[PDB]
């Protein structure tokens, strides 16, 4: 079980860790959050009191080494670091632990959740789409843009997801424009599958991925992308039997965790109607129909 | 964006454009079978692909052997014109092909704009005007060639015969859009005011009557009564 320790809280903050949050006060003598599961991605994220505006956060595996949190007064933001002193680290970490100012990474044994939002997704690949390489731990927030918003404009600063553009030459083979555009098999199967991210596996990551960071930042191109990575799947007739069951669990998992509240933001209505009930899978989804018939049927 | 009347004059710049109507790509009888079900039979039908500023009705005629072994027809006609449409932008020298391509009927915009990916410059839009161009078919020469066609043609025909000589696009734009909304509002009377006297012809080379100009105002006057008796008739006004 790995710590992440804060030197100080000097200002007035919600942080999360994964899909649990807790409010810190100014000034309150806080020092981190211990007992953070080992083998899965995590992702430690804030929003000032004073300002709502820009949520942020850092995506990291306390297997890459060790991390902390040290408030940066001039830029006025929570800033992950990495001690590479092994031992300065294991004896700040020691002192905070015994003197009981860490939040406990709070998991219920019977609870898969965070495992089943993580499954696929690889700090190698997170590191991949948000690209700072000085880091073992990737930042990202409500307002960073993705690399096709920014085609439609700092790059050092984008998400650099997959592009998917169903009205494009890579989507749509020559001299196949009415099946390729009715029936996306050739794009999911041959142009993302094969071509680019070699296997379902990687696929899901970046769904999961691109989910996590609409849920947790409010980052819309992030929500445009798994809206597209999900309608790129019910679109194909062709997919994998092992992918469609897959995604049903997937997805099952993402209704369940969104807050009641924010579906009106967070769910595209045209899509999930689509995709439930006219699309060729319509038919292949049948925990997350019935979670999403259940807990919002009225975007439906 | 869209094509409307607040942007009517743009039709007759020089742009070169081409209206593209699919309404007659896909024609058919519904008729009754042996077992009393019903049934359709397919018959010809065409394209329509008509240049603003010289009266041109680039017709591609359907021949209903495309149709033969597929299904959902009323879907794939959208995708054959389209093909057929980006088929002749390709034909086409590159000073030649138009600038924009505007579309009757919304359900053409993703396959014309599918089909022309490869024309990243060309403009695909749809219009918020009703145009009348379904009633090309009862253009008597249009019909014919359609009708008589054995196999996938292209047949042009100058839709404003030789009135660019005397009028303006604008002007003979508004003559056949008037015209298409009578014979589409009562073909038998339109047809009866174009020949009503015997001694106003229509040239080999021509699609409608040679009217003088002052025969032109006389007709385009009994048009507009047909469509205000007919919009009466039908709402009883
Ligand atoms: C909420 C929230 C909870 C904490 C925290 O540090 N709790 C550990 C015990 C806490 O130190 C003491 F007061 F009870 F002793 O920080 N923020």
């Amino acid at each position: 079980m790995n710590t992440v320790p804060f030197t100080s809280a000097p200002i007035e903050v919600t942080i999360g860790i994964d899909q649990y949050s807790f409010n810190v006060k100014e000034n309150q003598p806080f020092h981190g959050i211990k007992d953070i599961p080992i083998g899965h991605v995590h992702v430690i994220h804030f929003q000032h009191a004073d300002n709502s505006s820009m949520r942020y956060g850092y995506w990291f595996d306390c297997r890459m080494g060790n991390f902390y949190i040290q408030y940066d007064p001039k830029d006025g933001l929570y800033k992950m670091m990495e001690e590479r002193d092994g031992a300065k680290f294991e004896n700040i970490v020691h002192n905070f632990k015994e003197r009981q100012m860490m939040v406990s990474y709070p998991k219920i044994d019977e609870d898969d959740t965070w495992y089943n939002l993580t499954e696929f997704v690889q700090m190698d690949k997170i590191r991949k789409i948000v690209r700072k390489d000085e880091n073992q731990f990737s930042y990202v927030d409500s307002s960073m843009t993705t690399v096709q918003e920014n085609e439609l404009s700092d790059p050092a600063h984008s998400l650099n997801y997959t592009v998917i553009n169903f009205k494009s030459r890579e989507a749509i083979r020559p001299g196949h424009e009415m099946e390729d555009f009715l029936d996306k098999s050739y794009y999911l199967n041959t142009v993302m599958l094969q071509g680019i991210f070699k296997n379902s596996s990687n696929y899901f990551g970046e769904l999961q991925f691109a989910f996590l960071n609409a849920m947790f930042f409010g980052n819309y191109g992030s929500s445009l992308q798994w809206h597209a990575m999900i309608e790129l799947i019910c679109s194909s007739a062709t997919v994998p039997k092992h992918m469609l069951d897959k995604l049903d669990e997937i997805l099952y998992y993402q209704i369940k965790t969104l807050p009641e509240q924010y579906s009106d933001i967070l769910l595209n209505e045209r899509v999930w109607n689509i995709c439930l009930y006219s699309s060729f899978q319509k038919n292949s989804l049948h925990n997350t129909e019935k979670i999403m018939e259940n807990k919002y049927p009225e975007l439906l | 964006g869209a094509m409307n009347s607040s942007n009517y004059a743009e039709l007759f710049n020089n742009d070169i454009k081409l209206f593209v109507d699919d309404t007659n790509v896909y024609r058919v009888t519904v008729h009754k079978t042996f077992e009393g079900n019903v049934a359709t039979k397919a018959i010809n039908g065409c394209i329509f692909t008509l240049n603003p500023k010289t009266g041109h009705l680039f017709l591609k005629i359907i021949h209903t052997s495309v149709w033969a072994g597929q299904k959902r027809l009323s879907q794939l006609a959208k995708w054959k014109t389209a093909e057929e449409v980006s088929a002749l932008v390709r034909s086409l020298p590159k000073e030649e092909q138009p600038k924009q391509i505007i579309v009757t009927r919304k359900a053409m915009l993703d396959p014309l704009e599918v089909h022309m990916l490869d024309f990243p410059n060309i403009a695909i839009r749809p219009t918020e005007l009703r145009l009348p161009f379904s009633a090309a078919m009862s253009i008597d020469k249009l019909s014919d060639v359609v009708m008589k066609a054995t196999e996938p043609q292209m047949v042009l025909f100058n839709i404003y015969d030789d009135w660019l000589d005397r009028i303006s696009s604008y002007t003979a734009f508004s003559r056949l859009t008037l015209l298409l909304r009578a014979l589409k509002t009562n073909e038998e009377s339109a047809k009866m005011i174009l020949l009503s006297d015997p001694t106003i012809t229509i040239k080999s080379y021509h699609l409608w009557p040679s009217f003088t100009d002052e025969q032109w105002i006389t007709i385009e006057s009994q048009m507009r009564d047909l469509i205000l008796t007919e919009y009466g008739r039908k709402y009883n006004v």
